[PDB]
């Protein structure tokens, strides 16, 4: 439909990141969220009748827990960088893989709350 | 007496398990026997274990496994040939050779995961450590970078002990650098003149969006044909569409290392559907050339430099193909497979290899001999026609030509070829053969075979012989011996044999007796034999896509994929887009290139057969010494003529 | 990067041996998407155009694609910090389309460009932000600096040489460049 | 339906393995395993119990050649043939036992005949070798001078001709161009004659069977 589009762009621009960051880091991140929680979220939801309802309280939930992932996320490429120098690109590339896993599995578990 | 024997390969190489097949005729019990090597010249105690004992209940056979030490005396000269002697106490008889010692020991494969790199940009090779039998092996690796004009700029010195023969090295190129041909080359430190080599080239591109492929027709120009040379553009996209622009193709003609252009065979041709065709008229390509003659022309090549436009006047690709020949003759016939050297009255092979005009071999072409035409064959997948010959026995040299017979077209297209063999040389003239009969198919491991060995002797002589004794190369060392026993009688003897994933890519076979003939004088009669392998893998790795749905997945999404490879090894990966293989598709790695310099490495390149038994066995890579004092040629050259 | 990949695969088998797999191929397609193609380097305070190709490989539906092009400060375009450049294009199924602009480099170094592209009547946008190389004006020469051949007991005397290398004075260098110098080092072989 | 229940997860066949020999050649067996079902088994290490070195694995038309060192003598020959795949027990793996009878030929003067085939997925058009192992004395080797062989597709004569062989020779070679009417087997009947023994007439002949891709 275009109501649900609508309401699935208003939760989805909700979402708060810190500017202070590297520029290169909130790039990555903001890209990963935009295509693993938001690109296939929307086809789906764009495929649903006008009459039919959307739930938000997990959807809500959902912004809840991807903000703590994203911060732990920051997290590994701040200071639990070992390998290599913190804020380095190598290991924010070495961590982008767990981010991305994590978030893809994260989609896969939610893809329930699209429809009641 | 009995006569001891004692078989080595003819070229020995440094750290390496060289095996040294002992075996003795007519021994009586138990016959200890001692192999001791010596430097040549002095006494220089090089090694002297892997002591042996012989048993007659095992037909008094045994193999003894060592590596010669790796010292700074061998090294200390480089420029000259260097050899060594093996000495051998059979009990109270003493047996010594002298044997050829190369400095070759092992393979070095560079990976880079592109071919061309931008200034400014990084370089991620792997070098690969691999021993005379193609396994992983702890040695130190010098790497060296070189420019164009010859000048070393980066310089290493790595050691292979832990990494498991993978040493992964990255080199950062300067901002500011001379583009051209760059070389990477890395030698062992055993042997410094052994230098290997990579090729990858610094330019200053950009990726293109597609792929350009010229594909003629047939990859050749008749001569006398009036219609010309066609050429046909499929531009494709890189991801698996079509494209819709326009082309410009220009013919030139390239003898030698000058190239001729030719103006007037400039076209246009709108290319649709990701598809075109241009052709060639032969006025114009005779005008073109100075000489109108038509026969000079031929030993030359053509070449199509085709440019393609998007209609949105975006991007340009140049793709040139080079190389197609200008042959009166659409077949070729090569006799680098078949024996130089027949039997007297006894069935010979002809291996004939049958290819098109550029280099690629050909497929279901017919073949025959010029007397008693009857004889007819196809090539099979790998260009090879097996043929048939029966000899009449007499010592006169044999001439044989084959000439392909293909229908619809005529006598002059047909290519011809002569060939000149020499018969088989016994000793004193006893009329003393063996021939060995073998199939050659696109043979596989796993697969078996069925060797046949086809005895030839006179009746008073059929009953002293009770076996046969038989070896088999691969990679230039021995691969396996045994004993195929023959009771009186049986005329032929068949040895089945198990091909199993060690034999690839080509194990070379022989075959000997021997028995007391003549008045008294001890001789020995030999036989060998080359046999094709199919060029695979000794594993079996397969990368395939795990996901089978959601088809042309969304760049940002993942997918798994399977590794299906045999347990306990270590999987190297690198992903390359295709435009650097669009802009350049030379200088990689396969198998093929693997097996190709295996093959090279070789230490025999006769395929079978030979003037006499010294020269079988010579050139057959194996050097055979008796107690008695019957013994082969001598090799002191690295490269066989 | 919107193509096709290729994966080649080596294996190193204690027992077995050496294998390369057979290349495999995975390619990336989007039914939408942008392919900014731009020439390697170009050169400072000269206006080169460049050309922006909004692919559309649907089934019949039409597209009103919206490209615009935000503003660097390292580049001189039509867009501003308060202006923008906006073009409302209309891509035909199965077909394609190119947006000209033209861009002025400014300063050295490595900068970027990037265009954004927004579907009316869906929801699906792709940008593609890619660098490109600038270099100021000039062309490559190699005068030099000095060659001399290093024999302490033939040169200098008392087995011992001290040559003076003096440095180039290289007037027409173009300011702000980095400049290498290679030092070669080669001996004289002499035998028989 | 039809899913049984054995024992031996493999099953051997001889119904295509020869059920003469010839004593002091080659005795080819053609070992046909199966899967208990009934179809063709493929890629299993079939073995005779005797010297336990030879053995083989089937091709793709589950097949597989064998090969045996024939004794020169007159005694009834026995072979039995025991799958030795791994993995599994002496118990699980297939037997069978077969005893062959020898070739008689007339007056007793062993004047043999052996005609040897390759064996395997044999295609139309790709050439085909057979050897022709003749086994007599020198005294009478030179009074034959040609070989006559038949070729037999669905019970017709598809072709005859003669191969000559010149003296001295203890073997030949026949090539054979397998076109699109061999299909799908084919039996090549191969006999000479001489005079023999005091006076008498004497023939011997041979017969081999080969299959073809169908
Ligand atoms: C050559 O040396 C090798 C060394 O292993 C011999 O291989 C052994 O062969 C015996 C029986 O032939 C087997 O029982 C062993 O298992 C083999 N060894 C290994 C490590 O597998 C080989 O037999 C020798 N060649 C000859 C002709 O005896
Ligand atoms: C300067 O560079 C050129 C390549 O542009 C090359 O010939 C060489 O490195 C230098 N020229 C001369 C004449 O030495
Ligand atoms: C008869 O035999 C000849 C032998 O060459 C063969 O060519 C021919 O096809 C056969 N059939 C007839 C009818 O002649």
């Amino acid at each position: 439909a275009n109501n649900h589009i609508r309401t699935v762009l208003k939760l989805f621009r909700t979402i708060d990141l810190d500017d202070s960051k590297k520029s290169f880091y909130l790039t990555a991140a903001k890209y990963g969220i935009q295509t693993q929680l938001r690109e296939p979220i929307i086809r789906i939801v764009g495929g649903y009748l006008p009459s039919t309802k959307l739930s938000e309280a997990c959807v809500k939930n959902m912004i809840s827990e991807v903000y703590e992932i994203e911060g732990d996320f920051y997290s590994k490429f701040s200071y639990a960088c070992e390998d290599h120098a913190p804020y380095s690109v190598e290991c924010l590339e070495d961590a982008r893989d767990d981010y991305l896993t994590q978030l893809v599995e994260l989609f896969k578990e939610t893809k329930k709350c699209l429809r009641e | 007496s009995p006569m001891y024997s004692i078989i080595t390969p003819n070229i020995l190489r440094l750290e390496s398990e060289e095996t040294m097949v002992l075996e003795a005729h007519d021994a009586q019990g138990d016959v200890p026997v001692t192999v001791t090597v010596h430097d040549f010249p002095g006494k220089k105690l090089v090694l002297s274990s892997e002591k042996t004992v012989l048993t007659p209940a095992t037909n008094h056979m045994g193999n003894v496994t060592f590596t010669i030490p790796a010292n700074r005396e061998f090294k200390s000269e480089k420029g000259r040939n260097k050899f060594v002697t093996v000495q051998a106490t059979f009990g109270t008889q003493v047996v010594e050779k002298v044997v050829l010692v190369s400095l070759q020991s092992g393979y070095l494969f560079i990976q880079t995961d592109k071919t061309i790199y931008t200034p400014g940009s990084t370089v991620l090779y792997r070098i690969f450590t691999v021993n005379h039998k193609l396994l992983p092996v702890g040695r130190t690796v010098m790497v060296n970078i070189e420019n164009p004009e010859g000048i070393p700029v980066k310089q290493d010195s790595l050691s292979s002990q832990n990494q498991l023969g993978v040493l992964p090295l990255s080199w950062d190129i300067p901002e500011l650098v001379n583009m051209g041909q760059w070389k990477i080359r890395a030698y062992y430190e055993n042997s410094p003149q052994q230098v290997f080599s990579t090729e990858f080239e610094v330019k200053e591109y950009v990726l293109p969006s597609f792929e350009v492929i010229v594909e003629p027709t047939e990859k050749f120009y008749y001569i006398y044909n009036e219609k010309g040379l066609e050429v046909t553009i499929t531009a494709r996209f890189l991801y698996g569409k079509k494209v819709e622009g326009t082309a410009f193709v220009i013919f030139g003609i390239q003898d030698g290392e000058q190239r001729i252009s030719l103006p007037e065979s400039l076209k246009r041709i709108p290319i649709e559907d990701g598809s075109g065709e241009v052709v060639l008229s032969r006025k114009v390509l005779l005008d073109g050339v100075q000489n109108p003659r038509a026969e000079d022309l031929v030993g030359k090549s053509l070449y199509v430099s085709a440019t393609v436009i998007l209609h949105s006047g975006s991007d340009m690709v140049q793709a040139e193909r080079s190389g197609i020949p200008i042959v009166t003759s659409p077949y070729q016939i090569h006799f680098t497979k078949t024996p130089k050297y027949f039997k007297p009255g006894m069935p010979f092979d002809l291996m004939v290899f049958v290819t098109n005009p550029d280099g690629s071999p050909a497929y279901r072409v017919p073949v025959a001999v010029q007397g008693e035409d009857t004889v007819q064959s196809l090539t099979q997948g790998d260009g090879v026609a097996k043929l048939s010959i029966n000899t009449h026995p007499s010592q006169k040299p044999l001439s044989i030509t084959v000439r392909t017979k293909k229908q619809e077209l005529s006598e002059a297209e047909q290519a011809t070829r002569t060939m000149q063999a020499l018969p088989y040389s016994t000793v004193g003239n006893s009329n003393n053969y063996l021939h060995l009969s073998v199939l050659r198919t696109e043979l596989r491991p796993g697969e078996t075979l069925n060797v046949n060995f086809l005895l030839r002797m006179d009746r008073a002589h059929e009953a002293k012989i009770r076996y046969y004794t038989y070896l088999i190369m691969n990679k230039g060392r021995l691969l396996k011996a045994g004993r195929q026993v023959r009771e009186p009688g049986q005329d032929l003897v068949v040895l089945p044999l198990s091909i199993t994933t060690d034999f690839i890519p080509s194990f070379r076979l022989v075959a000997y007796y021997t028995l007391i003939g003549a008045s008294g004088q001890r001789e020995v009669v030999a036989d060998s034999v080359w046999v094709d392998v199919k060029d695979s893998c000794v594993g079996s790795l397969v990368v395939k896509s795990g996901q089978s749905e959601d088809r042309q997945p969304v760049p940002g999404q993942q997918m798994t994929l399977k590794i299906e490879g045999d347990h306990g090894a270590r999987v190297v990966l690198v992903a390359v887009d295709k435009g650097v293989f669009v802009l350049n598709k030379k200088n990689k790695l396969t198998q093929s290139k693997i097996w190709d310099v295996v093959e090279k490495a070789d230490i025999g390149c006769t395929p079978g057969s030979g003037k006499d038994y010294a020269g079988v066995f010579s050139d057959a890579g194996l050097t055979f010494t008796s107690s008695s004092g019957q013994q082969t040629a001598q090799r002191a050259e690295l490269q066989c003529p | 990067s919107i193509t096709t990949w290729e994966i080649l695969a080596v294996s190193m088998s204690d027992k077995k041996g050496i294998c390369v797999a057979d290349p495999f191929e995975v390619t990336v397609m989007q039914d939408f998407f942008i392919d900014l193609r731009l020439p390697y380097s170009v050169v400072r305070n000269e206006q080169v155009e460049i050309r922006a190709v909004l692919y559309n490989y649907r089934q019949n539906q039409e597209l009103k694609v919206r490209v615009e092009l935000l503003h660097n400060p390292a580049f001189c375009s039509l867009a501003t910090t308060k202006r923008r450049h906006q073009q409302t294009v209309t891509i035909p199924p199965k077909s394609s389309l190119s947006v000209p602009y033209v861009i002025v480099p400014l300063k050295t170094g490595l900068q970027e460009v990037e265009v954004k592209a927004a579907v009316y009547h869906h929801f699906i946008s792709d940008g593609v932000r890619k660098s490109l190389k600038v270099v100021p004006e000039g062309i490559r020469m190699n005068k030099t600096v000095a060659v001399r051949t290093l024999d302490p007991e033939r040169l200098g005397r008392e087995g011992v040489q001290k040559e003076d290398i003096p440095p180039a004075d290289l007037s027409d260098q173009v300011p702000d460049t980095e400049s290498e110098t290679r030092i070669l080092l080669q001996g004289t072989p002499v035998a028989q």
